[PDB]
C-alpha cells in the first residue's frame, strides 16, 4: 500500500543487465507506437529482489494493481496528456501444471498450464473510472476501479439520509475495456481412459483480445480465482482462471 | 444552464451566411406545409448539414463533434430551432440535425468497436439481421381539469434520449393535482413518437477466415421507421452510446450492453 | 400548481364549445319535428337503445351559421383531433333535454327495470329524513352513441376522416383522432361480460357505495365508509352484488391486412380492436370490411418489466362497420 511502489518503482529505473537495459527501452518503444503496456520476464524480479516476489507468489491480488500505478508514475519521466492505467503481462518457465490436478490449495496463486482452446466469445465492457450523480442532493462522485478479482466486488455506496442506493451512474464521462471469455480444454495426450475431458473458462484484459484462433496450443500464466454466481449444491462456488499474460507458440 | 451553452449556442448563429443555402431548404419544408394546406382545407424536420464548411469555420468545433457529441449537438438543436422560427412567422417538433459527414477515421465496420469508440460518431456498415416491430413512444402528456380551466403539463423522457442522460422518470401516470380533481389524460395533443430497433452484422466478403459473426443494433428514433427492408447492405451514422446497468445496482458477470442512436440510415448499392 | 406540472395555454377553448352542442340538439330544423326529437323520445320509449349521431348533420349545421348570421368556432375539426372528449359531453348535454316519463314504468320490457326506481326512490328516501350524493351519471344511460364518417360529396364542396388507409399507414401520430381502414378479420373471439360500473352492499348502514372502471385493472374497495357505520368502532363489512350493477357486452378481433395494400417485402401486419356497446356478433371471420373509429393507446399494465415504452398496445375502438358482399 505504502512504500511498494518505491521498491517497484527503482526497479524498472536500475534493472540492467551487461551493457543495455531493458524496462526503460521496453517502455519507451511501447509509447511511440502507442502499445501501452509492458512485458516482466518474471525470472528478472527474484535476481534482482526476493522480498518483492515473496509478496507478490503470496498475495496476487492486491499488488498487481499496486505495480499498475507504478508504472504509470515513470511513464511521466519519459514523455514531459491521456495516458491510461499501464497493463502488466508476465511469463516465465518453471513447471507445468497438468489440468486435471487443480486442488482447492492453488486459490489465488500463479498458475501455468497448457491446452488447447475450443471457442472464444463477443467483446464486452467492464468500467474503469465512472462518475456517479446523487439524485436529490446532486453530489458528484467519482469512483475509479483498478482492481479485478466478474460480478460484483466493487459497487455503489449508501449515502454520501437518502434513500435505499440514491445513486445514478452517468454514462457521459467515463472509461471502458474489453473482455474476452475463452474457453481451454485439455490436451489429449494426458488421455482420460475413462474419462471425458475437462474444461475451464478464462477471462482476458484489454490488450490480450482477438490474439488466438480457436484450435492453437497455448500455454497460459494466470491466477486461478473464483467466483460465485449462481447463472445445485449449498455455499457452492465456481473455479475460472484470470488470464494476465498468454504466451502462445508460433501460430503455424 | 451555463456560459457553456451559452457561447456555443452563439456561434451556431454564424452557421447560417457562409453557408446560408441550408437556410434556404428550411423554407422549401416551410412551402410544402402550406400547400398541403391549400388542398386539404409529408416532409420531416431533418436537415442534411455537410460536415465541410465546419472545417473552414471553427477546426475547434468540428474536431469538438466527433470527439463529445454529447456537448456539441444539443446545443446546436435548439439554435437551429430559433432560427426555424424567426423566418417563418405565419402558421399557427425537434428539428434534427443529419451530419452527412464526409466521413471521418472513424469509418470502421463493426468488427472493430467497443475499446476506445464510445462516446464518438462512427458510421458502421454491413447487412441488416433482425428488422424488429414498429411500437410508439410517451413523450408529453397534457392533462387537463375541467373544474378550474387551465390545461397543464408534464415532461416524460427515457434513457433512450436524444444523446444525454438525466435523472430518470419512471412516470407511469401523472394524475392528482394539488386539489380535488379527477385529472383527464387528454389523447391526440399529446406527442407520440416511433421506435424500431434492428442489428447489424458485418458483411460476409470483407470477413476473416473463419469464425462467427459480430454484431451490432442499433436504435432509430422520430423519422426512420420502415426504411430498409432485412437483408439489404446499409451504411449508419450514429453515436456509440452505452447504456444499462452493468449488475452493481442489484447488490449481488457481464455488463454494459452497447447501442448506436442513429441518425441517417443510407441505403448503398456498390 | 408551479415549478412542477406547470400550465401550457391552448389556443383551443373548451368552455364555449358546450353551447354549440346543446343547439345541434333537439332545437334543430333541417330535418314535423326535427330528427332529435323522436329518436331521443323512441328512445326514452325503450325501443331502441343505439343513437347513432351522424356527423354529416355537424358539417351542414355549420353553414347554417357560417357566413350566414353569427361567427362560430369549428366543431368538425375540433373532433377530428380529440375524437374521445367529445363522447362523455355529447352524452352530457342528453340527459338535460330528454324526457323521462314519457314511457309506461309497466313490467319487463328489459331487467332493472323496477330496481333502478327502487335505486332512484331509496336515494330521495336517503334525502328525505335528514333534516348529499346521488348515483353517478354515468350509470345512467341506458343508450350509446357513435359517429360515421364522410367521404362522398360534402368534402369536394368546400375544403378527410374517411380515407381507407392501409394498416402500414398508420404512423404514430394518430394516436387521438378518428380513422378509417380496411382488411380481413381473423381470430375473433366471443362474447363475455364486462363491467362499468360496480355496486356493493355494506349490509349493516346500507349506503352502496360505488366506483368507476378502467380497462383491465381496478381495485376492490377498503371496509366501509360511510358516516353511518364510522367515526366508531363498528366498521359494516361490505360485498359486491351483480344484480345491482351495470354490465356490457365485449369483444375481440385482428384485422391483417387485404393482401392487395402489401409491399412485395415487408410480411403483413394485424391491429387488436376491442368491439364494446350493442354492436356485438356483428362481424365475422374471413372478409373484407371497413372499420371506423377511435384509435388510442391501451395504459400501463404491471410488473415494471418491458414497460416505459408503456406498452402501448395500440388497439382501436369501434365505432360504425360498412360491410363488402351485401
Amino acid at each position: 500500500n505504502t512504500e511498494i511502489i518505491k521498491s517497484f518503482k527503482n526497479f524498472i529505473l536500475e534493472f540492467r543487465l551487461d551493457s543495455q537495459f531493458i524496462y526503460r527501452d521496453q517502455l519507451r518503444n511501447n509509447i511511440l507506437v502507442k502499445n501501452y503496456s509492458l512485458t516482466v520476464n518474471m525470472e528478472h524480479l527474484i535476481g534482482y529482489n526476493e522480498d518483492i516476489y515473496k509478496k507478490l507468489s503470496d498475495e496476487p491480488s492486491d499488488i498487481i494493481p499496486l505495480f499498475e500505478t507504478a508504472i504509470t508514475q515513470v511513464a511521466k519521466r519519459i514523455s514531459i496528456n491521456s495516458l491510461p492505467t499501464f497493463q502488466l503481462i508476465l511469463n516465465s518457465n518453471a513447471n507445468q501444471i497438468p489440468l486435471r490436478d487443480l486442488d482447492s490449495e492453488h486459490v489465488s496463486k500463479i498458475v501455468r498450464l497448457s491446452g488447447i482452446i475450443i471457442s472464444t466469445s463477443v467483446l464486452s465492457s467492464r468500467a474503469t473510472y465512472l462518475s456517479i450523480m446523487c439524485r436529490n442532493c446532486r453530489h458528484t462522485t467519482s469512483i475509479t476501479i483498478n482492481n479485478f478479482n466478474t460480478g460484483n466486488t466493487v459497487s455503489l455506496p449508501r449515502s454520501c439520509n437518502c434513500g435505499p442506493d440514491p445513486y445514478i451512474i452517468i454514462h457521459e464521462s467515463s472509461k471502458f475495456i474489453d473482455q474476452q471469455f475463452l474457453k481451454l480444454q485439455e490436451i489429449p495426450e494426458l488421455v482420460p481412459v475413462g474419462e471425458m475431458p475437462r474444461n475451464l473458462t478464462m477471462t482476458c484484459d484489454r490488450y490480450l483480445t482477438n490474439k488466438v484462433i480457436p484450435g492453437t496450443r497455448v500455454t497460459i500464466v494466470g491466477i486461478y480465482s473464483i467466483y460465485n454466481s449462481k447463472n445445485s449444491g449449498v455455499a457452492i462456488r465456481t473455479p475460472y482462471i484470470k488470464i494476465l499474460g498468454i504466451q502462445s507458440d508460433v501460430e503455424t | 444552464p451555463d456560459a457553456v451553452f451559452g457561447d456555443r449556442v452563439r456561434r451556431f448563429q454564424e452557421f447560417l451566411d457562409t453557408f446560408t443555402s441550408y437556410r434556404d431548404s428550411v423554407r422549401s419544408i416551410q412551402v410544402y406545409n402550406s400547400n398541403n394546406a391549400a388542398n386539404y382545407n409529408i416532409l420531416p424536420h431533418r436537415i442534411i448539414i455537410s460536415l465541410d464548411d465546419l472545417r473552414e469555420f471553427d477546426r475547434s468545433f468540428w474536431s469538438g463533434i466527433l470527439v463529445e457529441p454529447a456537448y456539441f449537438i444539443p446545443p446546436a438543436e435548439k439554435a437551429l430551432t430559433d432560427l426555424a422560427d424567426s423566418m417563418d412567422d405565419v402558421p399557427h417538433h425537434p428539428w434534427k440535425l443529419s451530419f452527412k459527414g464526409s466521413f471521418g477515421a472513424h469509418a470502421l465496420s463493426p468488427r472493430t468497436l467497443t475499446a476506445q469508440h464510445l462516446n464518438k460518431l462512427v458510421s458502421v456498415e454491413g447487412i441488416v439481421t433482425k428488422t424488429s416491430l414498429v411500437r410508439p413512444k410517451l413523450i408529453r402528456s397534457v392533462h387537463y381539469a375541467a373544474k378550474t380551466g387551465r390545461f397543464h403539463y408534464r415532461d416524460y423522457t427515457d434513457a433512450t434520449t436524444t444523446l444525454t442522460t438525466r435523472i430518470p422518470t419512471p412516470a407511469i401516470y401523472p394524475t392528482e393535482d394539488t386539489e380535488g380533481n379527477k385529472l383527464t389524460t387528454e389523447y391526440g395533443y399529446s406527442t407520440f413518437i416511433d421506435h424500431q430497433r434492428i442489428t447489424v452484422q458485418e458483411m460476409p466478403e470483407m470477413a476473416p477466415a473463419g469464425q462467427l459473426p459480430r454484431s451490432i443494433d442499433v436504435i432509430l428514433d422520430d423519422d426512420l421507421v420502415d426504411k430498409t427492408k432485412p437483408g439489404d447492405r446499409v451504411n449508419v451514422v450514429g453515436v456509440f452510446k452505452s447504456l444499462g446497468a452493468g449488475g452493481m445496482n442489484q447488490s449481488n458477470l457481464i455488463g454494459f450492453k452497447t447501442l448506436i442512436l442513429g441518425n441517417t440510415v443510407y441505403p448503398l448499392h456498390a | 400548481m408551479s415549478a412542477a406540472l406547470p400550465s401550457i395555454q391552448l389556443p383551443v377553448d373548451y368552455n364555449n364549445l358546450f353551447n354549440e352542442i346543446t343547439d345541434f340538439l333537439v332545437t334543430f330544423k333541417q330535418d314535423k319535428g326535427p330528427k332529435y326529437m323522436a329518436m331521443l323520445q323512441k328512445v326514452a320509449n325503450r325501443e331502441l337503445n343505439s343513437v347513432i349521431i351522424d356527423l354529416d348533420d355537424i358539417l351542414q349545421y355549420q353553414n347554417e351559421k357560417f357566413l350566414q348570421g353569427t361567427q362560430a368556432d369549428d366543431l368538425v375539426s375540433a373532433i377530428q383531433q380529440n375524437a374521445n372528449h367529445f363522447t362523455e359531453l355529447f352524452c352530457r348535454a342528453i340527459d338535460n333535454n330528454m324526457p323521462l316519463p314519457t314511457k309506461e314504468i309497466d313490467y319487463k320490457d328489459d331487467v332493472l327495470d323496477v330496481i333502478l326506481n327502487q335505486r332512484r326512490l331509496r336515494n330521495e328516501r336517503m334525502l328525505s329524513d335528514r333534516t348529499t350524493e346521488l348515483f353517478p351519471p354515468n350509470l345512467t344511460r341506458r343508450y350509446f352513441l357513435y359517429f360515421k364518417p364522410l367521404s362522398q360529396n360534402c368534402a369536394r364542396r368546400y375544403r378527410i376522416s374517411s380515407k381507407p388507409l392501409s394498416v402500414r399507414q398508420i404512423k404514430g401520430d394518430f394516436l387521438g383522432q378518428l380513422i378509417t381502414v380496411r382488411g380481413i378479420i381473423t381470430r375473433v373471439s366471443d362474447v363475455k361480460p364486462a363491467v362499468e360500473v360496480i355496486a356493493y352492499t355494506c349490509d349493516q348502514c346500507g349506503y352502496e357505495v360505488f366506483q368507476e372502471v378502467n380497462s383491465r385493472t381496478f381495485t376492490p374497495l377498503s371496509e366501509c365508509t360511510s358516516e353511518e357505520c364510522s367515526q366508531n368502532q363498528t366498521k359494516g363489512q361490505l360485498f359486491m352484488s351483480t344484480r345491482a350493477s351495470k354490465f356490457s357486452a365485449f369483444q375481440e378481433c385482428k384485422i391483417q391486412e387485404l393482401s392487395q395494400q402489401v409491399p412485395v417485402g415487408h410480411i403483413p401486419r394485424s391491429l387488436n380492436i376491442h368491439v364494446n356497446g350493442t354492436l356485438v356478433r356483428s362481424l365475422s371471420p374471413g372478409d373484407i370490411v371497413d372499420v371506423t373509429g377511435i384509435f388510442l393507446p391501451a395504459p400501463y399494465t404491471g410488473f415494471k418489466a418491458l414497460k416505459a415504452g408503456l406498452l402501448t398496445e395500440t388497439y382501436l375502438e369501434a365505432q360504425f362497420v360498412r360491410q363488402h358482399k351485401k
